[PDB]
C-alpha cells in the first residue's frame, strides 16, 4: 500500500491538458453565449399556423409520439431570455481527451409567467420545449448564413442522453477559427425553473394522462430537464466543503469508461444509464449521510482514494433496487427505508427526484457486482492491478465482458404490420408505461429472458445494436427502415453471463403441484404451454417442469431462448449463433454411444477411464512384492481432465492413451547406489509385478516401452497395462534415492556440464515429482472451474493447428489456460467457452515477458499466495530477469504455489516458438477486433499456419487413425501379439523428435502431433515445417564446432545442405513422406 | 561449380548420391575428412568424418568399405565404427558420473584403421575419388541403401521382449 498515490498522480499527469486545449474553446463558448444573448425575443402564437411557419422552411421540429395536432393542444408559445452560465465536467473542470471525444455542458433555463402551471398532462411542455429550440436554431442557422461560419461547423438535431423524447442541439466540427483537435461537440439542452408546483404529483407513481398507470419516464424526464442548476448548487456547496473531489471525479469517472457504464440511459437498449454526475451526487450523498444513525461513511478531510473505496464500498455492499434504499434531502442527511420499487431508487426533498430512473434494474444489478468486483481486487494487499481496476477498456470487445450472445433478428415489418407480427401486447397503459416501442420491447425481452433462464444464468444486458442517437435537420426524427423495421435499431444483441454451475441442467422446475395450483405455477404453465409437464421423480416429488436434449454443438442455453423468442414476442423471429456451434464441433466428438447426445461438460469418459484404474488399483494393491506398495496413483492428462480426444475405449492411436501413472515404494534402505543399477531393480519390480498380472488377472494385456524422454538415462523402461475396460497406463516407479542421485550428478558433474545435468534435472522434476501435485490442483480446481476442461481442450486444438504443442508443453498450456480462471480480474470468470478461450488468447497477447511475471494461485473463489512468498517469486523472476535481459533461453516465467521456481515447465523451448505464440496471439486479438466473431473469422483463427515458415513437408499415414483413434464422422479388441499397436500409431511427432534432437543447433523442426484432430475429415494429413536459425544467415566457413550440414562450393565458405538433408528426412520417413514443399 | 577438391587444412570431400523420391525434380551429400594419430589406444591412426548420414551403423559402412576392397584392391582392416554420437544420447556418462567405476566432438566419427598402409591406401585412394568426382560426379560408386533405418531403428512402439530385458537385469545385477 503505497504505490497507490503515486499511480494517482501519474493518471492524472497523464489526464491533464488543462490550458492549451480549453481556453479557446472557452473563447468560442464566449462568442457562442453572447451570440445566443443577442438572439431576440418572439411573442404568443398557435401550432396550427406554426406548422406552416415550418412548412417549407429548412428547419425542422422534433417532438415525440404522438405529433401534436391542435384540437386538444389550443396552445400558445413565448420566447424570452435566459441568463447562461456552466454546468458539470467542463464547469467542475474534469475534462477527459478521448480518441472519441466528451461533450460540454449549456444553459438554458426557462422564465416562470410565459408558461402555466398545469406542465403534467401529454408533453406539450417538451412540445413548447421543442418549438423553443426549434425557432431558436433556425435563427442560429440564419446567423451562421450571416457570421459566415457555414463551411466547418454542423448542426445537428440529437437524442439527449439517449432519450427519443429529449431533444437537443449539437455543434460538431467537419473537414484561427476552424477547430478539429480537442473533444469536440457541444450541445443546447433546456432548463425549467425551480419552483413550479405544489408538493404531491412529484412521486413517480402518479397520473395524470390519457386512458392508473405511471409515468416514471415522464416524470423524472420532466425533472431533470427542469433541475440542471440544483446539483450544481449542492455540488459546489459540496466543493467548497472537501479539497478531494476533483481527484474523486476523475478517478471515478474513468473507472465508469473503462467498465462502459455511461451516462446515456439503459432503457432502450444500451448498456451505461449510470454516470460521472449521478456518482458524484451519489458521493457528495453518501459523503453527508449513509448511515441510519446517520454515519457520515465519508470524512472530507483526506485523500481521493479512501473516498473512493467508501463510495464504492457503499454502492457494493447496501443494495438500492430490490429492498429499499437510503435517500438524502439537500437544502442534509441520508436515511434508509426499506421499500423496494423494482428500480435503482435515491430520492429527493429539495429536488423530489429519482435519479437513477434512468436507469435499469439489469443495468444495476450487473454494476453492483461490478462495485463487489472491484472490491474484491483493491481490498487485497498482496498483488498490485492498478491496470486491471483504472487502465484497461474490458467493455472494448463485445465477448470478454459477455458470455453469450445472440441475434435477435426483428423482420416485423412496419409500426401497423406490430399487431400481427409482435406477439406482445401493444396499448395504451403499455406505451403510455413505456415511451417508445424500442424501450418498451427491450424491457419485455429481458423479462421474458430472466423468466426463461432465472438462475441458469447470472446477468442479464440488451442492447439494440445500430442504434443511432442523432438526425439531421431534414427529417423530424429517425425514420430509417433498416434490418426489417421503421424503429430505431436493425437487430438486437442479448447478452448473458451465466453461472456455471447451472449451464445445461436439463431441467427448469417450477412450483410443486397442490390441488388449487398456484399462481406462479399458473404463470409457469402460461409461459410455457406445450412444454410445460407435471412431474414425479426418483425421490416421489411433483413439480412442473420441461425437459430438454443437451447436444455437443448447441447447448440448451440456445434451445431455450429460441423458444422463450418464438413464443412470447414474435414467430417470426430468428434467433442464432452459428459460432457457437462452430467451436463447439471443433472441438473432437470421441466415439461412445450416443456421444452426439451428450453435453460439453460432461466428463464421463474421464470417469469411466478412472472407474478402470480403480479396478487395475485394486488388483495391484492386492498382490505382493517383496517390498510392498507405497502408494500408487495417476498423474496423466486424462485424470486431470484435459486430454482433448477424450478417451473412448481400445483406441491406440491417441497419444494420450497411454496415461502416465506413478507408483512408489517403501522406503527401503536397499537401493542401488548408481542410477542405471537403480533403474533396472525399478524394472525388475515391474517385471515381478507384470508376471504376476498376467499369471493371475489374465484379462488385462502387458508389455514394455523403453522410455526416452529423462535425457542420458537409457534404462527407464516403462510397462503398460491394456485393460479389459479399453485404456492404457504406463506405469513407472520413483524411489526417495532418485532427487539426491541427480543432485549429486550436479554436484560432481564436469563444470561446463552443470546447466546440461540440470536440464535434465528439470526434466525429472516436471515429470515425476511436481507433475503429482500439478494433477492434485488441477482436478482439485476443475470442478470449480467448469468451463476450464474445455477451453483447454480446444486451446491445444488452437495450438496443434498452429503446431507449436512439440515445443510448448501441455502443463504450460494449462498453467497459461488458468490463468483467467484463478486470476479472471477485471473481468467476469468464463461462463462460455468462447469466452475462456478467448481471454486466454487476449491476455497471452496482452501480457509482456520481461517486466512482469505470471504468478496465480491455484485456488477456489472465497492455500492462498501470501505477501512472502508473492515477494519470494518476484525476487527470483527478478534474479532470472538479471543473470538474463531480454530472454534468451527462459522465456515464459509461470509459477504457482506448486512451482516457485518458475523454470520449471517453460525449459528447453525455442525463442521463434515463444515469439510466435505471442505474435500470433496478438496477430488473433488485431484480426478479432478488426472483423468481430464471424465464421469465416473463427474459421482463419482456427486455420494452420500460412506464415514466414520454410519447409512444408507433407505427410500421410497408409491407413487414416480417426476410426482407430476415436474421432468420428470400429476397434474393440487387442491384437493376439502386442506389437500392432507399432504399425497402428503414428510416427510423425517421434520421428521429429529426433530430427530436432539432431539438428538443434542448426535450425528447428515441427510437427502437428494429432494428426487428424486437424488434418482432415479422414484424418491423415500432418506438416512437418523447418525454420532455419538465425545463425545460419550467410556462409560460414568451416569450424569444429558449429554444428550444421554442409556443401562447401569455394574454399571458404559452406552452406546448408539443404536437398540432401531434406531427402533424408525423406528418406527416414519416405512411407510417410509424400511431399516437400520450399515455402 | 565442383572442382575444388582441396580445402584449408588436410580436408577432403567425399561426396555421394541420394535415391529416388517421389516429389523431387541430383540429391548429393558431402563427408569431410582429415587424419590424426596418438600414442592412445584407438584415437591413433584415425580419420575425421564429418556430415555422415541418420544412423550409420556398421554393416553399410562396411559395404563402403568392402565396395572399396572389391574395386581397388586396398589393405583394409576395419569391422567396427567409433564415436558415431550420431542423435545425441551419448555426450554424458550418468552411470559413472555417479558410479564407483565405468570411468575413462559435436557431429564427428572416428574411423581407426591399424596399418599405415591402410591408412595412406585410403587417403590417397579417397583423395584420387574426391578428384574424379570433382571433375566428373556422373557415375561413382554409390550408396547401396538396403534399408538399415526401417528395421535397425524402428523399435519406439515394438515392446522390449521379455526374456531379453529378463537376462540383461540378471546379469546386470549379478
Amino acid at each position: 500500500s503505497n504505490i497507490f498515490k503515486l499511480q494517482i498522480d501519474e493518471l492524472l499527469e497523464q489526464v491533464k491538458l488543462k490550458q492549451k486545449h480549453v481556453l479557446k474553446v472557452e473563447k468560442f463558448l464566449h462568442k457562442l453565449y453572447d451570440i445566443l444573448q443577442e438572439i431576440p425575443d418572439w411573442e404568443e402564437k398557435s401550432l396550427a399556423e406554426v406548422d406552416s411557419f415550418f412548412k417549407n422552411k429548412i428547419v425542422s421540429v422534433p417532438f415525440v409520439d404522438p405529433k401534436p395536432i391542435p384540437q386538444n393542444t389550443n396552445y400558445k408559445f413565448n420566447y424570452k431570455k435566459p441568463d447562461i452560465s456552466l454546468i458539470g465536467s467542463f464547469a467542475l473542470k474534469a475534462g477527459i481527451y478521448q480518441p472519441n471525444g466528451s461533450s460540454i455542458d449549456t444553459l438554458l433555463t426557462m422564465p416562470k409567467e410565459l408558461f402555466e402551471k398545469k406542465d403534467f398532462l401529454n408533453f406539450r411542455c417538451l412540445h413548447k420545449r421543442s418549438v423553443y429550440l426549434a425557432y431558436l436554431t433556425h435563427h442560429l442557422l440564419i446567423l451562421l448564413k450571416k457570421d459566415k461560419l457555414d463551411s466547418f461547423l454542423q448542426l445537428e438535431y440529437s437524442y439527449f442522453d439517449n432519450d427519443p423524447l429529449l431533444p437537443i442541439l449539437r455543434i460538431s466540427c467537419s473537414k484561427d477559427y476552424n477547430f478539429y483537435k480537442t473533444r469536440f461537440s457541444i450541445n443546447l439542452l433546456i432548463g425549467f425553473p425551480y419552483k413550479v408546483f405544489e408538493p404531491k404529483k412529484l412521486l413517480p407513481n402518479r397520473n395524470c394522462i390519457r386512458i392508473l398507470p405511471a409515468t416514471p419516464l415522464y416524470n423524472f424526464s420532466v425533472l431533470s430537464s427542469s433541475t440542471h442548476e440544483n446539483y450544481l448548487k449542492y455540488l459546489y456547496k459540496t466543493k467548497k466543503q472537501t479539497e478531494s473531489f476533483v481527484e474523486a471525479t476523475v478517478l471515478g469517472r474513468l473507472w465508469l469508461q473503462q467498465r462502459g457504464f455511461s451516462s446515456n440511459m439503459s432503457h432502450s437498449g444500451s448498456l451505461g444509464g449510470f454516470g460521472t454526475f449521478e456518482f458524484t451526487i451519489l458521493m457528495a450523498a453518501l459523503l453527508n449521510g449513509g448511515g441510519i444513525n446517520s454515519n457520515k461513511i465519508l470524512l472530507h478531510g483526506f485523500s481521493s482514494y479512501q473516498l473512493f473505496k467508501g463510495v464504492i464500498k457503499y454502492l457494493a455492499t447496501m443494495d438500492l433496487c430490490h429492498d429499499g434504499h437510503l435517500q438524502f434531502h439537500s437544502n442534509p442527511a441520508s436515511k434508509y427505508i426499506d421499500e423496494g420499487f423494482q428500480t435503482p431508487t435515491l430520492f429527493d426533498k429539495s429536488t423530489k427526484v429519482n435519479i437513477l430512473t434512468k436507469m435499469t434494474v439489469s443495468s444495476y444489478q450487473i454494476l453492483k457486482e461490478y462495485a463487489g468486483e472491484t472490491l474484491r481486487m483493491l481490498n487485497n494487499v498482496v498483488q498490485d492491478q492498478f491496470s486491471n481496476i483504472f487502465l484497461t477498456n474490458i467493455s472494448r470487445f463485445d465477448n470478454l465482458k459477455y458470455d453469450l450472445c445472440y441475434d435477435v433478428q426483428l423482420p416485423l415489418g412496419k409500426y401497423n404490420n406490430l399487431e400481427t407480427s409482435l406477439a406482445a401486447t401493444f396499448g395504451s397503459m403499455e406505451r403510455v408505461k413505456f415511451i417508445t416501442l424500442e424501450n418498451f420491447l427491450a424491457h419485455k425481452i429481458t423479462n421474458v429472458a430472466r423468466y426463461a433462464l432465472g438462475d441458469r444464468i447470472k446477468y442479464i444486458q440488451i442492447e439494440m445494436v445500430g442504434q443511432k442517437s442523432d438526425f439531421p435537420i431534414t427529417k423530424r426524427k429517425v425514420y430509417s427502415n433498416t434490418g426489417g423495421n421503421h424503429f430505431n435499431f436493425d437487430f438486437v444483441r442479448v447478452k448473458l453471463i451465466v453461472n456455471p454451475s447451472e449451464c445445461d441442467k436439463l431441467v427448469t422446475k417450477g412450483p410443486a403441484h397442490s390441488e388449487t395450483m398456484s399462481t406462479e405455477a399458473a404463470v409457469f404453465k402460461n409461459f410455457w404451454g406445450i412444454k410445460s409437464s407435471l412431474r414425479r421423480f426418483k425421490d416421489g416429488s411433483i413439480t412442473h417442469c420441461c425437459v430438454w436434449s443437451t447436444s455437443s454443438s448447441e447447448p440448451i442455453i440456445s434451445s431455450i431462448v429460441n423458444f422463450a423468442l418464438q413464443k412470447h414476442v414474435s414467430k417470426k423471429a430468428q434467433i442464432s449463433n452459428e459460432t457457437i456451434k462452430k467451436f463447439h464441433n471443433f472441438l473432437p466428438l470421441p466415439n461412445l454411444p450416443s456421444s452426439a447426445k451428450t453435453s460439453v461438460l460432461n466428463l464421463s469418459s474421464f470417469f469411466n477411464l478412472k472407474k478402470s484404474f480403480d479396478d487395475l488399483y485394486k488388483i495391484i494393491f492386492q498382490m505382493k512384492l517383496p517390498l510392498s506398495v507405497k502408494s500408487i496413483l495417476p498423474v496423466g492428462s486424462a485424470f486431470r481432465y484435459t486430454s482433448l480426444c477424450q478417451p473412448v475405449p481400445f483406441a491406440y492411436s491417441d497419444p494420450d492413451f497411454f496415461q502416465d501413472v506413478i507408483l512408489e515404494f517403501e522406503t527401503s534402505p536397499k537401493w542401488p547406489d548408481e542410477i542405471t543399477s537403480l533403474e533396472k531393480a525399478k524394472t525388475a519390480f515391474l517385471l515381478k509385478i507384470q508376471e504376476e498380472l498376467s499369471a493371475n488377472s489374465s484379462t488385462y494385456r502387458s508389455f514394455f516401452s523403453r522410455d526416452e524422454s529423462i535425457p542420458y538415462n537409457l534404462e527407464i523402461v516403462t510397462l503398460n497395462i491394456l485393460t479389459p475396460e479399453g485404456y492404457g497406463f504406463k506405469f513407472r516407479v520413483l524411489t526417495e534415492r532418485d532427487e539426491i542421485l541427480y543432485l549429486r550428478a550436479i554436484a560432481n558433474a564436469r563444470n561446463e556440464l552443470k546447466p546440461e545435468l540440470e536440464a535434465t534435472f528439470l526434466k525429472f522434476t516436471a515429470k515425476y515429482l511436481a507433475s503429482v501435485r500439478h494433477t492434485r490442483t488441477l482436478e482439485n480446481i476443475s470442478h470449480s472451474y467448469q468451463f476450464y476442461s474445455p477451453v483447454v481442450r480446444l486451446f491445444k486444438r488452437w495450438l496443434d493447428t498452429h503446431l507449436l504443442l512439440g515445443h510448448i508443453t501441455d502443463e504450460l498450456a494449462e498453467l497459461i489456460a488458468i490463468k483467467p480462471f484463478v486470476d479472471p480480474a477485471p473481468y467476469f470468470i468464463p461462463g462460455s467457452l468462447e469466452n475462456g478461450f478467448l481471454k486466454v488468447l487476449k491476455f497471452i497477447s496482452q501480457w509482456n515477458w520481461k517486466d512482469d511475471p505470471l504468478i496465480l494461485d491455484l485456488v477456489k473463489p472465497e492455500e492462498r499466495l501470501t505477501l512472502a512468498q508473492y515477494k519470494g517469486i518476484q525476487m527470483n523472476f527478478t534474479n532470472l530477469r538479471n543473470s538474463d535481459p531480454n530472454g534468451t533461453h527462459l522465456q515464459f516465467f509461470v509459477a504457482s504455489k506448486n512451482d516457485p521456481s518458475g523454470i520449471l515447465y517453460s525449459s528447453g523451448i525455442p525463442l521463434p516458438i515463444a515469439t510466435r505464440l505471442t505474435a500470433l496471439a496478438k496477430v488473433a486479438v488485431n484480426l478479432l477486433q478488426t472483423h468481430g466473431l464471424n465464421q469465416q473469422t473463427i474459421n482463419l483463427l482456427f486455420t494452420p499456419g500460412l506464415k514466414d515458415y520454410d519447409f512444408v513437408v507433407d505427410l500421410r499415414t497408409p491407413i487414416g487413425l480417426k476410426s482407430s483413434c476415436g474421432i468420428l464422422s470400429a476397434p474393440s479388441n487387442f491384437p493376439e501379439n502386442l506389437n500392432d499397436l507399432s504399425e497402428k500409431m503414428d510416427p510423425t511427432y517421434q520421428l521429429v523428435k529426433y530430427l530436432n534432437l539432431k539438428y538443434k543447433n542448426s535450425l528447428i523442426l515441427s510437427s502437428r502431433k494429432y494428426i487428424g484432430v486437424n488434418g482432415g475429415e479422414k484424418g491423415d494429413k500432418n506438416v512437418i515445417t523447418g525454420l532455419i536459425k538465425p545463425l545460419f544467415k550467410g556462409a560460414h566457413k568451416f569450424r569444429v564446432n558449429l554444428d550444421c550440414n554442409v556443401k562447401p562450393v569455394d574454399d571458404e565458405n559452406v552452406i546448408l545442405n539443404k536437398e540432401a538433408i531434406f531427402h533424408e528426412i525423406a528418406a527416414f520417413g519416405n512411407d510417410m513422406v509424400i511431399n516437400f514443399e520450399t515455402d | 561449380i565442383e572442382d575444388i577438391s582441396a580445402m584449408k587444412n588436410g580436408f577432403i570431400v567425399v561426396p555421394f548420391k541420394l535415391p529416388d523420391h517421389k516429389a523431387l525434380p541430383a540429391s548429393l551429400h558431402f563427408m569431410f575428412a582429415k587424419r590424426h594419430q596418438s600414442s592412445n589406444s584407438n584415437e591413433s591412426d584415425c580419420l575425421f568424418l564429418v556430415n555422415l548420414p541418420l544412423l550409420s551403423n556398421i554393416e553399410h559402412m562396411k559395404k563402403f568399405v568392402g565396395q572399396l576392397c572389391g574395386k581397388y584392391d586396398t589393405v583394409s582392416h576395419v569391422e567396427e565404427l567409433l564415436y558415431n554420437d550420431e542423435f545425441g544420447l551419448h555426450e554424458v556418462d550418468l552411470s559413472a558420473l555417479t558410479s564407483d567405476l565405468m570411468s575413462s566432438p559435436r557431429n564427428t566419427a572416428l574411423l581407426k584403421f591399424v596399418d599405415a598402409a591402410s591408412i595412406n591406401n585410403c587417403w590417397n585412394a579417397l583423395k584420387k575419388y574426391s578428384n574424379l568426382h570433382a571433375k566428373h560426379p556422373n557415375e561413382l560408386f554409390e550408396w547401396t541403401y538396403t534399408t538399415p533405418s526401417f528395421t535397425t531403428f524402428v523399435n519406439f512402439y515394438k515392446p522390449l521382449d521379455i526374456d531379453y530385458l529378463k537376462e540383461d537385469i540378471h546379469t546386470h545385477m549379478a
